[PDB]
DNA sequence: ATCGGATGTATATATCTGACACGTGCCTGGAGACTAGGGAGTAATCCCCTTGGCGGTTAAAACGCGGGGGACAGCGCGTACGTGCGTTTAAGCGGTGCTAGAGCTGTCTACGACCAATTGAGCGGCCTCGGCACCGGGATTCTCGA
DNA sequence: TCGAGAATCCCGGTGCCGAGGCCGCTCAATTGGTCGTAGACAGCTCTAGCACCGCTTAAACGCACGTACGCGCTGTCCCCCGCGTTTTAACCGCCAAGGGGATTACTCCCTAGTCTCCAGGCACGTGTCAGATATATACATCCGAT
């Protein structure tokens, strides 16, 4: 028969024979099931797709239409879960986020 | 002659800045030095002990990533 | 003539606005050099390495300027003086 | 000469989201970073939970409860959600 | 009459244990009591044969009893001279078998029925020692707090001459009783409690103690229970233990008191229950009770009020089977299917919805909350409580009503408000004045308390309600026995008319699982210890009969299905199988 | 009167009581305390506890268990970088 | 008149006690009430074991006595000596939970 | 021929073949060198060595012949480069370093 | 079942160093705790360094390269000396 | 207070220019097909440990009080920091010169895996006694109003 | 304004219970054969890293004025502490039960491993356009005088 790629059974758009391969030759454990490449695969796309579009919509509110760090980084502090698991993470050619204490304004 | 003295007045200025900081002690830029300084030697450490373990001679980028996330602290970018 | 503390907040948006290093490139460079310069003789750099340096010392550095600021207002100040530097990394937790 | 990358995959799951925007080069290396960061952290935690319960298998179980434990809030609500879906419609075929 | 006196010096040479180290396994004394335990009957070799292939000194132990291989005691048949008052004749004969026992260097378990006066039979017994046998003392009691106060009352009573005192008090005044009399050496015999006991040890244990009583002595159960831990380490000659009745629930219990009482023959566990359930087949097991009887015949002695004095229309009860009201209904498939409640141990749960809803969270519709006839509406046995009550009432009988959870004597105490009943209520966290002007009131010759609640659980202690004739009790127990001494609470000697137990029960529900349970158990005791001597009138009739079937079915059947407890899971109840996201608006 | 509605006072974070607060203080270090520690302090535990028991609840559901045996508890423990010796 | 310790000696006198001794500090029963009720939310119906919670409280107390001297350092760099809950916001910002 | 342990031919008090089966059945890598269990196991008896001498000068300093755990945290807390190693550990029933700040004490 | 630990020989290197000293229950568990834990620390970032190497193997150079990264300062050196020492003696058989 | 002024900032437009999205050919890694074997599923067993309730001792927690010392607001002052202007020096960019340092192919060969055997090291269960905890009493010491 | 009083360290005797020593039994470490293949080594190429000159341009240095803020003083008052009294609820001891945690045995499905085959993905060109940058304009804001 002709091939029919895991991926495309899975619908997924990730791979899932490299995900395989690297699981099996990572010395994660000593066999890899059948179906856990797929689920990994469907997760890594999910979390992706998350970025992507938060960044997205950073980019256009900046007249852009390129995600370039920036828009990554602000992305992904303005939200709180994605700052939350990339909390001890430095987003190289990033920036901080604007922000000025209050107190420090004049009156 | 005085490398950490390289770190100029100004530029110590701009970091507070970019932190949030309006007024700027006399004192902070030694300090300041101070602690880049010990920053800089517990990471070059890693990582050239890292560089060491594979008989090079060059600290390549992906060591320093390594050294970084090692210490506590990923670098995306550069690194992968 | 502007106010004392007027140009102060306009460099803060201009530096919390942009993105680019702060610290000069040789200067940090030749620090990363020497420092070095003890753990082993005769060592070579490639350039990507000083870069992630950089990037990873300028992080550094404002967070740590952030939880200064933190400190200097918490006492009723605005002006941050060393004993903010040493509050704000005791409590972080290297000390 | 071969550097395996994430690029091309990513980029087809960016045109599904924004269909007409691009991505530059250093915003692709720091996604590709991230997903392979969070592939080790995800591997590694199931690899220490099968471990634990002396068993000698990555299933998909594994992955489920590693995705579980390292993602914060609904993220995991919803990964869960996207995981089971596609292994669900895999198997069906 | 013969003896030195209190002189603390005399005493401190006989009191105190002067060779702090000293104690040996008493080869002599071992010999002496195993050979007439071996000459009174011939089984107990079978401890031997095992015990000395564990014990290289039983080779040596068996060896000397192997090698061999005043007839007639004081039989002190009359009234003590010394005590000052008189004893009916089976105190007297209690009185002789203990000295029996003193005499071939053993002791016995007294567990006769409550009631028959066996505090004075140790009383008798002790004064004996003293009087006869030239030894003052020192000796220990060990009771319930309740009872602290009575053995003293009587000690005072019968034989005034001894001494004895209490460890009653905080830290303060029991540690200057300690220093002043206890180490003063200025008493006879000492009275503690079970708390005291854990908690004056250090200084207890020096005295070289005469005896160890024990009133209530089934509470040295559980052979890790720290009680009975710390009494493992009073050196003493002999022991003795008071228990209304022993066996409560396991067999293993017996053994425990057994051990408490000769722990140089009963030393072992495997022995005793593997030669019990060494029968797997079933032809042998009337020879194994014959056996077991031939055991315990010497050491123990029992006695029923059924059988000393009349004077007692025996008890009589009913198992009113009462169906299940309907929310009792819901709740009850509620609580078996599936919000904090915490749902696991859930045979207790049951035993919650099964006696009524409200306990639960809620079940009562509510707020606003008002007492009315939606409380008995739909709780059926609250249902026949009812009716029964009212029937009662009218021929106007006090009633005593005992439960297992306070929650429900709460319950009944608001609809008792809602009947016009004046009740009366002695739960757990009541205060002891409270308690006692409590009981008193109900026990006032003109009072107009028609219910007395209390839980079973707390109706053990010496509290006395002879005055009221129906006792009904909501759920049975798990032990047959602790609720049997609750239901012995209106039947003690000086009631007379009948008592009216009423233990009322659930059908379908885990309340007919746990009466099986219970008929088990009582059925086993009554085998072991028995030979060593809407409308209240159709269900009365409908549960008259299926109780009738239960006790038939339970009344002979083998030792080995007595004991196997066969779990069948409550878990069928007519059929069971079990047990996007937020997007910033702008990011500019 | 009519009373079968007990309810329970203290509901169960203020079991965390007053003088707790205090002694953990003192072993802390500090004087002087205020008025509004004993709240603040009560939140930040209750949180703590929350994040732990989460993920030990999760590795017990993993393992097809129904109890959360203390290894589980260490753990998860472990996994926040609080790691916990002397449990196993 | 009777003797009454001037506001201060007796906070130091407990300072002492419990930097020297090493008991636990929360006791017992409602610690493992607050544990179970917390626990509640996440699955139903879950049992525990005894050393679970010891290990929990052990964690517990050891994270707040860490805060608590945090707090305290706060609290002096203020000119104070008298901590109150800015105290304790600051703290754990830096740490880095907020 | 008789069989002579690893440990002793190392000259270690640890054991060569436990922390070799370990090192195997651990999914650490496919292959374990002949030499690195012993190297490993060098280790880790020294550091329990060192740490063990610390709590033992500890306790005897306390006038006591046993070690408790108090005694090992104030070796840990004492020392400082193995409070660096066990900085994030929490050892249980350990106890607090004594330690008043300066401006609390009376003047 | 059978529960494998470090107690005996923990007890042994005891005797070593303070010969008239003993060690509580508790404590035991906390050192084999500790030794199990720097155990994973040593043996996962060895681990780590053989797969960043492309390497199959954990020699004893990767168990060197992991103690000269974790343990700092002095306990370092003294630890590397050491473990050498015991090697060349178990070589030199 | 307001206003006009000066300064800095947000906005629209034209230009480039360097990176991104695209197209191709090749090859290696993933998919199809098949076999063998062992890990995990699933029954079934045992008994260890958990679950709820109760009771008594005793210390801790809750409460109210009296009073002082510290948290906070207000004032003054003087000092060190900011702002702005003028100077100068160093970063950055570019270009010279070289060579060692780090990444590909092909061949051994020693060494680590697998397998059989067999013995001894280590683990569990059972003792006994000494180190630690407990307690009582006495001298020392620090605190706090005279 | 030092003597009273309350907390502390030391010593001493005693009790108790947990660490350490012994003893059997089993399985996993050692011996000892074999043998494949990782990796060590020696070819290969290619390219990025190392002490000197010249030049532009801006950021760093230095300095003077003033000013507002950090610091110190004072007062005020009110919050928090030390303490004595009373309630309450841990904590330990206890009772009951059954779940479910850990163990065993057997079969089979699923996974590793081999062969075979081909197409998805990767590196190498390549064209054009999104964004940077400069300019000029409009407008928003700050600030001192009136
Ligand atoms: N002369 C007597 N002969 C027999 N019994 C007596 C005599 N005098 C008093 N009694 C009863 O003997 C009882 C002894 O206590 P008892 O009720 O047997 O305690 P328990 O409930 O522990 O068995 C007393 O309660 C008393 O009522
Ligand atoms: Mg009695």
């Amino acid at each position: 028969a002709k091939a029919k790629t895991r991926s495309s059974r899975a619908g997924l758009q990730f791979p899932v024979g490299r995900v395989h391969r690297l699981l099996r030759k990572g010395n994660y454990a000593e066999r890899v099931g059948a179906g856990a490449p797929v689920y990994l695969a469907a997760v890594l796309e999910y979390l992706t797709a998350e970025i992507l579009e938060l960044a997205g919509n950073a980019a256009r509110d900046n007249k852009k239409t390129r995600i370039i760090p920036r828009h990554l980084q602000l992305a992904v502090r303005n939200d709180e879960e994605l700052n939350k698991l990339l909390g001890r993470v430095t987003i190289a050619q990033g920036g901080v986020l604007p922000n000025i204490q209050s107190v420090l304004l004049p009156k | 002659r005085d490398n950490i003295q390289g770190i100029t007045k100004p530029a110590i200025r701009r970091l507070a800045r970019r932190g949030g900081v309006k007024r700027i002690s006399g004192l902070i830029y030694e300090e300041t030095r101070g602690v880049l300084k010990v920053f800089l030697e517990n990471v070059i450490r890693d990582a050239v002990t890292y560089t060491e373990h594979a008989k090079r001679k060059t600290v390549t980028a992906m060591d320093v990533v390594y050294a970084l996330k090692r210490q506590g602290r990923t670098l995306y970018g550069f690194g992968g | 003539r502007y106010r004392p503390g007027t140009v102060a907040l306009r460099e803060i948006r201009r530096y919390q606005k942009s993105t680019e290093l702060l610290i000069r490139k040789l200067p940090f460079q030749r620090l990363v050099r020497e420092i070095a310069q003890d753990f082993k003789t005769d060592l070579r750099f490639q350039s990507s390495a000083v870069m992630a340096l950089q990037e990873a010392s300028e992080a550094y550095l404002v967070a740590l300027f952030e939880d200064t600021n933190l400190c200097a207002i918490h006492a009723k100040r605005v002006t941050i003086m060393p004993k903010d530097i040493q509050l704000a990394r005791r409590i972080r937790g290297e000390r | 000469t071969r550097k395996e990358s994430y690029a091309i995959y990513v980029y087809k799951v960016l045109k599904q989201v924004h269909p007409d925007t691009g991505i530059s080069s250093k915003a692709m290396s720091i996604m590709n970073s991230f997903v392979n960061d969070v592939f080790e952290r995800i591997a590694g935690e199931a690899s220490r939970l099968a471990h634990y319960n002396k068993r000698s298998t990555i299933t998909s179980r594994e992955i489920q409860t590693a995705v579980r434990l390292l993602l914060p809030g609904e993220l995991a609500k919803h990964a869960v959600s996207e995981g089971t879906k596609a292994v669900t419609k895999y198997t069906s075929a | 009459v013969g003896l030195p006196p209190h002189d603390p010096e005399s005493n401190k040479k006989r009191y105190l244990l002067k060779d702090a180290n000293g104690k040996k396994f008493d080869l002599e004394g071992t010999t002496k009591r195993f050979e007439h335990l071996l000459s009174l009957s011939g089984l107990f070799k079978h401890f031997i044969e095992s015990k000395a292939a564990k014990d290289p000194k039983f080779r040596q132990v068996l060896d000397v009893l192997e090698e061999n291989k005043e007839s007639i005691e004081f039989q002190f048949r009359e009234s003590p001279a010394y005590v000052n008052g008189q004893l009916r004749p089976y105190q007297i004969q209690g009185v002789n078998w203990l000295v029996s026992l003193h005499k071939n260097k053993i002791a016995g378990i007294l567990a006769d029925e409550m009631g028959l006066g066996k505090t004075l039979q140790t009383i008798s017994f002790l004064g004996y020692l003293r009087y006869i046998e030239k030894i003052p003392g020192p000796f220990l009691v060990i009771a319930p707090k309740s009872t602290l106060n009575n053995w003293l009352r009587e000690i005072n009573r019968w034989t005034p001459d001894v001494n004895a005192f209490i460890l009653q008090g905080d830290k303060e005044e029991r540690a200057e009783l300690i220093q002043k009399k206890l180490l003063g050496c200025d008493f006879d015999v000492v009275i503690a409690s079970y708390e005291i006991i854990i908690r004056e040890k250090s200084p207890l244990k020096k005295i070289n103690w005469e005896y160890i009583i024990i009133d209530e002595a089934h509470r040295i159960k559980n052979e890790e229970s720290m009680l009975s831990q710390v009494l493992r380490e009073f050196t003493s000659r002999n022991r003795l233990l008071i228990t209304g009745t022993p066996l409560q629930n396991n067999l293993h219990e017996l053994w425990a008191l057994l051990n408490f009482l000769l722990p140089d023959i009963f030393s072992d566990a495997q022995d005793f229950d593997d030669w019990f359930s060494s029968e797997s087949t079933e032809e042998d097991q009337d020879k194994i009770v014959k056996q077991l009887h031939t055991v315990l015949q010497p050491f123990l002695l029992r006695r029923i009020k059924s059988d000393v004095e009349t004077s007692l229309l025996p008890k009589k009860e009913l198992n009113l089977y009462v169906g299940m009201s309907s929310m009792q209904k819901k709740w009850y498939k509620k609580i078996l299917e599936k919000s904090k409640t915490r749902l696991l141990n859930i045979m207790m749960q049951l035993r919650k919805c099964c006696n009524h809803p409200y306990l639960f969270d809620g079940a009562e519709p509510g707020p606003p909350y008002t007492t009315d006839e939606h409380l008995v509406y739909n709780a059926a046995k609250l249902q026949v409580l009812d009716k029964l009550l009212k029937k009662l009432k009218e021929e106007g009988s006090r009633v005593l009503i005992f439960s297992q959870m306070s929650r429900l004597l709460d319950i009944l105490e608001d609809y008792c408000y809602f009947r016009n009943y004046e009740y009366c209520r002695i739960d757990g966290s009541t205060a002891h004045e409270d308690r006692i002007q409590a009981i008193d009131d109900y026990n006032a010759p003109d009072s107009k308390k028609f219910v007395f609640l209390l839980t079973t659980r707390a109706g053990g202690l010496g509290i006395n309600l002879t005055s009221a004739d129906v006792v009904v009790l909501y759920d049975s127990d798990w032990n047959p026995q602790a609720d049997l001494q609750a239901m012995d609470r209106a039947h003690r000697i000086g009631q007379k008319k009948q008592v009216k137990v009423f233990r009322l029960v659930t059908d379908n529900s885990v309340e007919e699982k746990i009466l099986e349970r219970a008929t088990q158990k009582l059925r086993l005791d009554q085998l072991v210890i028995q030979q060593n001597r809407i409308d209240l009138d159709e269900l009365l009739l409908k549960s008259e009969n299926k109780t009738k079937s239960l006790n038939a079915k339970y009344e002979t059947l083998g030792l080995d299905d007595l004991q196997k407890f066969n779990q069948d899971s409550a878990y069928e109840w007519n059929g069971q199988d079990f047990k996007k996201r937020e997007r910033k608006e702008n990011y500019s």
